[PDB]
């Protein structure tokens, strides 16, 4: 709690310092390393592939510029000719919105039978819930609440 | 002129397991300077990146001309990753040096 | 007798409004109502890219006649000093707005180069134009008014 | 923001005209705008609300004193379709990251 | 289905031979337009 409280204050006064620089003068304002592994999510890894290809994106907004005003086209050739995909199987899985994946995508891997994981993983009965018919919203909902 | 539920965020999938970042920024390196870029080095992760941009707009032209846009056989899933959710696993704190950073500096 | 009131009135622009409705800062030269892109011109020309009119920049640095890069202008780039200016210019004498490019439509897509005032000027063929109106550019024409660190050319794709 | 709702059951309703609440004055050209910015001047709202019609002569308010608006003027058009136009189109408008408010008097 | 594995393979080698004429074409032609910006800056010299 006094830390919950600390925070308040500080969020109170960064408000004081960017207002206060435009008189002495959003979302898009730079983020910080700490501030990045504080949104993602555990198990990711941050990666140069090369130094170069890094100078590439730094030399990018620079290029953005430079390279848009620069030669440029796409075009395709005739050639005659794999497709993987993943709906959400098992038996059945209820249908998902394309948008819903971004929460649901554990259940599409197939990987199966090996502690918490096996909860989450379990736990997506919610989907159950939230989209299907429903008797399975009706039997999903009792087998929640008896766990 | 923007929805505002997109942010400087994409979440990238149907990706292989074999795949480099070397392709990773060529190829996403398009449309604006790479902030960063997270890949799923986990069991179930593996086959999923995040890719972040200086500015928003960058990642807006990009899902307009990467939408469904192939890499070897695949057709990768491009979607404006979410906010907030898992998050408190960081902490809000170090807030105190780095104002005292700017309230020392340019005194205000 | 000498101020018989204060305050009076202005009817006057506002900052917020001429702000607003031009930011990047705010900006001036806001495109005309012609200005279109090119390579869509060459679509109702019915052009692909190998007989497309494209205009590609070429850069000479002044004291030394090539490329530091090549640039595309395919509807208008605003050229200034560096951050708003899209094409951005080492030239430390740029004013924050030197100038702009801007392709029109008149008759025809055609290319046209517009001061912004910049205070020292520009030279164009080593021939500098008065501030504020729309100049069009034929290929082969040169620009850096007198301060010139660098040179620019202009030519269509072909052969 | 109350007059944009009572805009939404005047047209879901299917009032059809004369019946409209702008038939309410019929006498009235001068206008209510409130929620001002203060940098603002007479010249500005002139140019923007001489869109939907040509405005006469508006009395702005500013405090006597200071010399600068409280923030609302009134203004009076030429041509009182032109204050129906406006009340019932130029408002909920954005200004300086500020939504004005209009009405008639 | 031989017919159609031998096809396709020509086909190919047709389309790596029309590439390789294509390639030789565009330096050609970059290469002439470089030489018609240098001779357009020398004669922004003299």
């Amino acid at each position: 709690a006094e830390t919950p409280r600390t925070d308040r204050g500080g969020d109170s006064i960064g408000e004081t310092p960017t207002p206060g620089a435009s008189k002495r003068k959003e979302r898009n304002r730079p983020l910080s390393d700490e501030e990045l592994d504080a949104m993602f999510p555990e198990g990711y890894k941050v990666l140069p592939p090369p130094a170069g290809y890094v100078p590439i994106r730094t030399p990018a907004r620079k290029l953005t510029a430079t390279p848009t005003p620069l030669g440029g086209m796409t075009g395709f050739h005739m050639q005659t000719e794999m497709k993987s995909v993943n709906d959400q199987p098992s038996g059945n899985l209820p249908f998902l919105k394309p948008d819903d994946i971004q929460y649901f995508d554990k259940l599409l891997v197939d990987v199966d039978e090996s502690e918490e994981q096996k909860e989450r993983k379990i736990m997506k009965l919610l989907l159950k819930i939230k989209n299907g018919t429903p008797p399975m919203r009706k039997a999903a909902l009792r087998q929640i609440t008896d766990k | 002129r923007l929805p505002p539920e997109v942010n400087r965020i994409l979440y990238i999938r149907n990706l292989p397991y074999k795949i480099t970042a070397e392709e990773m920024y060529d190829i996403f390196g398009k449309y604006g300077p790479i902030r960063q870029i997270r890949v799923g080095n986990t069991p179930e992760t593996r086959g999923t990146a995040y890719v972040v941009y200086e500015d928003i707009f960058d990642a807006k032209n990009a899902c307009d001309h990467l939408s469904g846009f192939n890499v070897c056989n695949r057709y990768l899933v491009v979607l404006y990753y979410n906010a907030n959710r898992a998050f408190q696993k960081m902490d809000t704190k170090k807030k105190e040096e780095q104002l005292k950073l700017l309230k020392e500096k340019y005194g205000i | 007798n000498l101020q018989a009131q204060e305050e009076e009135r202005e009817f006057y622009n506002a900052r917020r409004r001429e702000h607003r409705q031009r930011n990047d800062p705010g900006g001036n030269n806001k495109e005309k109502e012609v200005p279109a892109k090119e390579k869509p011109s060459f679509e109702l020309s019915g052009a692909l890219l190998e007989d497309t009119n494209t205009f590609r920049g070429v850069v000479i640095k002044y004291s030394e006649p090539k490329r530091w890069r090549l640039y595309p202008f395919k509807s208008a780039y605003l050229l200034g000093r560096h951050p708003i200016d899209h094409p951005s210019c080492s030239k430390q004498h740029a004013v924050f707005q030197y100038r702009l490019v801007e392709y029109t439509r008149a008759d025809r897509v055609k290319p046209y180069i517009i001061d912004l005032g910049s205070g020292n000027g520009t030279f164009l063929n080593n021939k500098r134009i008065e501030p504020q109106r729309y100049y069009e550019l034929k290929e082969k024409d040169v620009l850096k008014e007198i301060d010139d660190e660098d040179e620019e050319e202009e030519e269509e794709v072909s052969d | 923001k109350l007059i944009n709702e009572l805009n939404e059951r005047e047209v879901q309703l299917g009032v059809a005209d004369k019946v409209s609440w702008h038939s309410e004055y019929k006498d009235s050209a001068w206008i209510f705008l409130g929620g001002l910015p203060y940098e603002l001047t007479e010249g500005d709202i002139i140019c923007v609300f001489s869109q939907y019609g040509e405005i006469v002569n508006i009395n702005l308010v500013r405090d006597k004193k200071t010399g600068k608006s409280k923030g609302f003027c009134f203004l009076c058009y030429e041509d009182q379709r032109s204050t129906i136009l406006a009340v019932d189109n130029f408002n909920g408008i954005k200004i300086k990251g500020r939504t004005i408010r209009v009405d008639h008097v | 289905y031989i017919a159609d594995r031998k096809a396709r393979e020509a086909v190919e080698m047709r389309a790596q031979v029309e590439r390789k004429m294509a390639q030789k074409e565009k330096e050609k032609h970059e290469e002439k337009l470089r030489e018609m910006a240098q001779k357009a800056r020398e004669r922004r010299a003299g």
